[PDB]
């Protein structure tokens, strides 16, 4: 809806004057505010040897509903899955409040990106991995990362 | 049809010495039917429809036993003969015709001719009553005015006995003890009542329909004035009682009960 | 009776059962129209207008009696219902206003219902007009003043619903065009159940003819029934084939009356049936009888919307309409004409597109499953059209295969 | 096929996928439709390994029957005959589909079984040897595929 | 093509079972009547009889597409459907609603499949103009699909000549037999066949019945600021509105009328200037209903309807709250709650510099536009604050007093206790705007 | 095709039996058994070679689809 949208354009304008400094080349189609695009540029070990393009769905009863984010790039990460579905508690439906400003979602799930959370994962094996021999888990990480990773800006 | 379209077509010539060979021919052919069937009956239905010419009440008795479907009990057998007369429009008027012909002061066997003309049709509406329309489609009958003959002077108590002989034919279809039930008279109906016990024991739901035909038949009555009503009603009522409280709430099986107090608060009403 | 001012309540439930009504969110929002329809002919002055309000309240007597034998009989009691109910006496301030409102409340989302079955794509603005002559109005109080023939049942935000995909106010010329069609396409299934495909178009002009609306349509005179059959023509194609012009409408309603006066010279001469060629099931057995020539037809337009210029030349050279079915194969002769006027100018490549969307249907056209018979004259256009189709095909070919192998290389 | 209380609820290979784990496929004998290769699979691939599922869910189903009617959901009756069917079915769809005759295609359905066995070179690590999650059954599929392609070119010189 | 033969082999059957779905919408356009158990009892319920062997064949041909396709509906559909549901082979004394198209409960089996054949149809056609035409417009609607505009065929009728017209047999001057299939010929006879100058359908006339249409009042708001400018109310309309409104009953009925005429006035046009009278005495010919509210509307225009709707609204319900009557009666009783002690004194701390007569009348509208009773717990759980929901309802469209809400007001109010901060609210403009003047 | 519906199921509808009479009698009047040996590649093609091992047997009402030679010789 429109009422949606005069939002969500208000947070890319803040978003895009402020910048992040590690989410960028955001573009957004004018006639859709409800889909995003864009980087994440990670700064820790072991995945910031690439970039990892994201694309966000917003609702149309947005912020009565929480959006959801799905990753368009492969990513080696036991709390994303095979289809780019990310778990981000702070926009779960029963965790979400309205005042959540989409700068705060992004920092969270670049935050979630630098440092796996094993313990509640959407790939077990990746976890179990992560926990009993890190070694091998950093290992293919960055065997999967300069495999599939997208090029840094 | 069609040669015997054009046989009538082809045809000192009086238009009785045509009706004189079929009378023979239905009189010759009727013999070895009644100890040894319903395409004679059928054939000659068409025959003199195709006629346009008066039956005797006699040939009515005939005619009429030659339709009545003895051995056709199962559904599967109806079934069977459904796809020979498969248009659902030619015979019903054309029995319903024959319903209409028979409906003079003789009137005793064409309530079996109503088997064949409801198989030919929709199923049983099980509808509340004053929701689906008036008495000729619930009873199934459609064309017939019946209303001046369950209330009239009933000097052809007949039919009370040709329905006792026959009750297993209650078991052919589900049309016919409603339509049973509407042609009976008032003081004869405690009776028809009496004489259903073992049909509702095989189904526990026509009282539902017993219920209705009450309630179907006492507004087309006015205003009761005389003992002699008050005493078939009480009759009617105290078998009602009777067919209640024997058998169980098995009655009010699969979410009936709803119907049933509808049924009996419009009665009441 | 005198209980209660019907017209008064009737013209008060107007406006609330009109402002429940929604169409398809853009097909022609004619709530203000309904409104001024609505309010100029529920009145007693013209016995036109009386006689609309008395099968009205006609017909919310029979659809609110069979709605209220639902009730429980404690809610038949609407006054005893009423006075127990604080709220809205408490809302609508008196007894008796709160009563009227009661009532309003009952009849409103009924006459909503209700307009939302008659008023089904335009069928009021009929009325809404001035100077038309008595099939009209005659018609449209036969076919709301019958209640078998015409069901309303009920239902709150109710949706009424188009069904000629129309355009702007369209308001179709029959009084009741969606009805009269189902009926008809009942009658059509039944009569081609009932006998064989020889006496089909006599059984089924005969079980029109039996039928009331055919007796009632019988009783008119010949140049009412003329025009009541081209108002059916026009309205007919309108809801059978979706049609995005004015001028191909005329067009392909001149091609089907060409299509309903060649089937009424195939039977040589019966006379019974042809008391009434200016009947409407003519035109049922015309599309029943010649549905690929139409279908195709509008297909060939649809895909090519400038051969219809050329068309709009062929009638006034050929003066055709007369006596056979041939605006497919003019339409054919002007899409082979304008390819053999040119043959080079916009580029290989349209015009590749172009012949190989019109590959299908001028291949077909030009086949003996698409031409079973017809007269001479049709079979000579068809074989111009064979012989130019293809030189045109063949140079097709000739490009397809050398001319863009060339042009890539 | 030896050991199928182990399979208890594993994901079985050439199984539909949006997960539903078993063997969710109705009676062989369906009006359906030819059962259409999924994802990004052969058909010679697609039915070969149907055919080499449905034995060896028969080896394991005359085993130990009940550990059969953990894993096929729908039925209580019997493994054998149903799996029978499926056998029979896969194998009129090879029939119909190679240009062979019915002999030449049991010989090629033992040709390649048999060429399953000198195939030494060993890349086939890491997956799961449960048949647990659907990444190491897909895995499974790939390098299997990669095998069947490797034996399906170079036929017709032998 | 040969991916996906067998599924493309029914696509023939789809303008029967469109009849059969346009048939059921024109008869069945209704809700909670149809009275059918099984399949065989309707098509038995009919006196014609060769619309009986028409709905027959129709629905023959439906569970036969039904029985076939009933694998990769649950795999491969668009349209998500539960297990329960294709995992038995259809007959004619299944359940009746699995033929009535519906879109959530057991009729999503017609339009899946509809719209299942529907896809495989465009996406061939889009695979045959994305291959070598690269472009085309020619696209028509589901409401006039013949036989003609599908893809359809037959296997031994069709195919198989086509096929055995294309293998070639070459024989060398040594001695062979290759049978060569020449691709591109197969490709030129099959595509200028079946399977070019087909449209590419679009969804728009889809046979569909609706559940329930829309009565959250929000559809009215965005269709009236789409066609409409609509301005706020003037400062001396305010005290028209309020002083010529001290009756309840006048009240009510003045809100019935505005709630008819923002009907009309949302779904269409308005002049927007027009004095709100001759809208409605002259425009929908309104008769007399009562003369206080027509001296109270005399000084309005129809650019400010739903700022004047929601005054009224508010209008009502604070008669409700100075007359002690219970107020609301329709919401959940999970937002009927109390204040604690605390919550209270910083509620009352908030009131004493507050902008009341635009903060309750927000308030008030977004209790009967958000709150309105069974199924509201969606998308508004009873945990959240009332200052979060507030501010980002109110960052939507208005450009009111918004660093009041932010800056100053308690951060924790608890949404769940919503309806009783706008009685004390409320009870507090009555003090001041009755016991002091 | 008609002798793989034979083994398959039941009887063969009278005319199917007729057409099938016609080719036992086309290949006991001529000696051209090539077009035997070839109707026992096709039988042996469509189902397989125990097939026709299972018309091989001493009774079958099938036998005349095999040469004089292949029988009397057969263990």
């Amino acid at each position: 809806s429109m009422a949606a949208s005069r939002r969500l354009m208000k947070e890319l304008e803040e978003i895009r004057k402020s910048g992040m400094k590690n989410f960028r080349n955001i573009q957004v189609d004018e006639a859709n505010l409800l889909t995003w695009q864009g980087l994440i540029v990670p700064d820790n070990p072991p995945y910031d040897k690439g970039a990892f393009r994201i694309e966000i769905n917003f609702p149309a009863e947005y912020p009565f509903k929480p959006p959801k984010i799905t990753f368009k790039t492969k990513i080696y990460h036991p709390n994303i899955d095979e289809k780019g579905q990310v778990c981000l508690p702070v926009i779960s439906a029963e965790n979400w409040k309205p005042a959540t400003k989409t700068d705060q979602v992004i920092q969270s799930l670049i935050a979630l990106v630098n440092d796996p959370q094993p313990e509640h994962p959407l790939r077990a094996d990746l976890a179990e991995e992560y926990s009993k021999d890190r070694k091998k888990f950093s290992k293919n990480a960055e065997e999967f990362t300069k495999k599939y990773g997208e090029k840094r800006p | 049809m069609t040669q015997f379209l054009q046989f009538y077509s082809v045809v000192q010539y009086e238009e009785k010495e045509v009706w004189t060979n079929l009378w023979e021919h239905v009189k010759k052919q009727m013999a070895p039917f009644l100890e040894g069937k319903l395409t004679l009956g059928l054939s000659i239905l068409f025959m003199v429809e195709a006629a346009e010419f008066t039956v005797p009440k006699k040939d009515l008795d005939s005619l009429c036993y030659l339709l009545i479907p003895s051995a056709g009990s199962p559904e599967a057998l109806h079934s069977d003969l459904s796809p020979v007369l498969r248009i659902r429009q030619r015979w019903r008027i054309y029995l319903t015709n024959l319903c209409l012909r028979c409906i003079d002061e003789r009137c005793d066997r064409w309530l079996g001719i109503l088997p064949l003309l409801h198989t030919c049709m929709q199923k049983s509406p099980p509808k509340k009553n004053s929701k689906s329309q008036p008495e000729d489609t619930w009873a199934g009958l459609e064309g017939i005015s019946f209303s001046e003959f369950r209330d009239k002077a009933p000097t052809r108590s007949q039919p009370l006995q040709f329905m006792q002989s026959k009750m297993a034919l209650l078991r052919v279809d589900e049309y016919l003890f409603r339509s049973w039930l509407s042609v009976v008279p008032l003081e004869s109906l405690s009776s028809y009542l009496e004489n259903s016990i073992d049909y509702l024991s095989d189904v526990p739901v026509r009282v539902l329909d017993c219920l209705q035909g009450i309630s179907y038949r006492l507004p087309g009555l006015r205003k009761i004035s005389n003992q002699n009503m008050k005493k078939d009603v009480e009759n009617v009522f105290k078998m009602l009682m009777h067919l209640v409280d024997i058998y169980q709430h098995r009655i009010f099986g699969e979410n009936l009960l709803q119907i049933y107090l509808t049924e009996c608060l419009t009665l009441h009403e | 009776s005198q209980f209660l001012d019907t017209t008064r309540l009737v013209q008060s439930c107007v406006q609330g059962a009109v402002g429940m009504l929604r169409d398809q969110n853009e097909s022609c929002a004619r709530n203000m129209r309904r409104v001024t329809i609505l309010l100029d002919l529920l009145n007693e002055d013209n016995t036109r207008n009386a006689s609309f309000l008395r099968e009205s309240k006609m017909r919310l007597h029979v659809l609110l009696n069979k709605q209220e034998e639902n009730q429980v009989r404690s809610l038949k009691e609407w006054v005893t219902r009423e006075a127990a109910n604080q709220d809205a006496l408490q809302e609508a301030g008196t007894f008796r206003h709160t009563l009227w409102k009661r009532v309003q409340d009952v009849v409103t989302p009924i006459l909503a219902s209700m307009i939302a079955h008659i008023d089904r794509d335009g069928n009021l603005e009929l009325l809404a007009q001035p100077d038309s002559p008595a099939w009209v109005q005659d018609l449209w109080m036969f076919i709301y003043s019958d209640i078998k023939f015409l069901n309303i049942s009920l239902v709150s935000f109710i949706l009424v619903q188009s069904h000629m995909n129309l355009l702007k106010d369209a308001y179709n010329a029959v009084p009741f065009s969606w009805r009269i069609r189902d009926y008809l396409e009942e009658l059509w299934v039944q009569a081609q159940y009932i006998t064989d495909t020889e006496g089909l178009s006599k059984k089924f002009v005969e079980i029109f003819q039996k039928t009331p609306l055919g007796v009632f349509l019988a009783q008119f005179p010949v140049a009412q029934q003329q025009k009541l059959l081209q108002s059916y023509l026009k309205d007919f194609l309108l809801l059978t084939m979706k049609v995005s012009s004015r001028e191909e409408l005329m067009f392909l309603q001149m091609a089907l009356w060409s299509c309903l006066r060649e089937l009424q010279e195939a039977s040589g001469t019966p006379d019974e049936t042809y008391k009434f060629p200016l009947s409407l099931p003519w035109v049922h057995l015309a599309f029943q009888h010649f549905r690929t020539r139409l279908q195709n037809f509008s297909r060939i337009l649809t895909i090519h919307p400038q051969v219809l210029s050329s068309l709009s030349q062929a009638a006034e050279k050929h003066s055709l309409a007369g006596c056979e079915m041939t605006l497919d194969a003019f339409a054919a002769m002007a899409c082979a004409e304008m390819l053999k006027g040119d043959l080079l100018k916009p580029s290989p490549k349209a015009w590749l597109q172009l012949v190989k969307n019109l590959s299908t249907p001028l291949e077909l056209v030009c086949s003996e499953g698409y031409l079973c018979d017809s007269g001479s004259m049709t079979r000579s256009v068809i074989q111009e059209v064979r012989a130019l189709w293809n030189r045109i095909f063949s140079i097709a070919l000739f490009v397809e295969h050398v001319l863009l192998g060339t042009e890539s290389h | 096929a030896f050991y199928p209380v182990n399979m208890a609820n594993a994901f079985l290979p050439t199984m539909p996928e949006d997960t539903q784990t078993g063997h969710v496929l109705g009676s062989p004998q369906s009006s359906g439709v030819a059962e259409v290769s999924d994802r990004g699979q052969s058909p010679v691939v697609f039915i070969l390994t149907r055919l080499l599922t449905h034995l060896a869910m028969l080896v394991g189903a005359t085993h130990n029957p009940q550990a059969l009617t953990v894993i096929i959901k729908p039925w209580v009756q019997d493994p054998q005959g149903f799996l029978q069917q499926h056998i029979q079915r896969d194998l009129e769809q090879l029939t119909k589909m190679l240009g062979r005759s019915a002999d030449e295609t049991i010989h090629v359905v033992h040709l390649i079984l048999s060429s399953l066995l000198r195939v030494q070179s060993h890349g086939v690590l890491n997956f799961n040897a449960e048949l647990s999650t659907k990444g190491c059954r897909n895995n499974w599929e790939k390098h299997f595929e990669t095998l069947l392609l490797r034996e399906l070119k170079h036929l017709d010189k032998n | 093509f040969l991916q996906k033969e067998a599924e493309l082999r029914l696509v023939k059957f789809l303008p029967e079972i469109l009849a059969l779905q346009r048939d059921l919408v024109k008869q069945f356009q209704n809700v909670s009547r149809v009275e059918y158990s099984s399949i065989r009892g309707f098509i038995h319920s009919h006196s014609s009889d060769g619309l009986r062997k028409l709905l027959h064949d129709r629905i023959t041909i439906f569970l036969s597409t039904w029985n076939a396709l009933r694998r990769s509906l649950e795999t491969n559909g668009e349209i998500k459907l539960p297990k329960d549901y294709c995992c038995s082979d259809l007959d004619l004394d299944a359940e009746f609603e699995v033929i009535l198209p519906r879109r959530q409960g057991l009729g999503l089996c017609g339009t899946a499949l509809v719209s299942y054949l529907i896809s495989l149809h465009n996406n061939m056609v889009y695979t045959v103009q994305k291959f070598s035409n690269e472009d085309n417009s020619y696209s028509v609607d589901i409401s006039e699909v013949a036989d003609l505009h599908v893809i359809s065929y037959e296997v031994e009728r069709d195919l198989n000549p086509l096929i055995l017209s294309n293998c070639q047999y070459q024989v060398q001057q040594g001695g062979e037999t290759s049978q060569e299939f020449d691709l591109e010929k197969i490709q030129r006879q099959i595509s200028s066949r079946f399977l070019q100058g087909k449209p590419r359908l679009t969804l728009k006339g889809i046979p569909t019945l609706v559940y329930r249409r829309d009565w959250n009042y929000e559809h009215l708001f965005m269709d009236i600021k789409n066609k409409m400018a609509q301005s706020s109310l003037p400062n001396l309309a305010i005290s028209t509105i309020s002083g010529q409104l001290q009756s309840y009953s006048d009240a009510c009925e003045a809100l019935s009328i505005i709630e008819i005429t923002l009907g009309f006035l949302s779904t269409a046009g308005g002049d927007p200037g027009m004095d709100l009278n001759v809208y409605i005495e002259e425009v929908l010919r309104m008769c007399d209903q009562t003369a206080q509210v027509l001296k109270a509307f005399s000084r309005c225009q129809l650019r400010h309807i739903i700022a004047l709707w929601q005054f009224l609204s508010a209008h009502k319900s604070e008669q409700r709250l100075r007359l002690n009557k219970e107020l609301f009666r329709e919401i959940d009783v999970q937002y009927k709650e109390e204040l604690s002690t605390q919550h209270q004194r910083l509620l009352g701390t908030f009131l004493n510099e507050a902008g009341l007569d635009a903060f309750l009348l927000e308030l008030h509208e977004m209790i009967v536009l958000k709150l309105k009773g069974p199924r509201a717990a969606n998308s508004f759980n009873p945990n959240w604050s009332l200052k979060d929901t507030l501010v980002s309802y109110m960052e939507t469209k208005d450009s009111d007093i918004l660093s009041e809400v932010e800056s100053q007001f308690p951060e924790e109010i608890l949404m769940s206790s919503c309806i009783s901060v706008w009685k004390i609210a409320a009870t507090r403009k009555w003090d001041r705007q009755s016991r002091g003047g | 095709d008609f002798l793989s519906e034979l083994q398959e199921g039941s009887e063969l509808a009278e005319d199917k039996r007729r057409f099938l009479k016609h080719v036992e009698e086309f290949c006991t009047r001529v000696n051209n058994d090539w077009h035997r040996v070839y109707l026992v590649r096709k039988l042996s093609s469509q189902r397989g070679m125990e097939f026709v091992q299972s018309f091989s047997k001493q009774g079958h009402p099938c036998q005349w689809v095999f040469p004089r030679k292949v029988i009397a010789q057969q263990k």
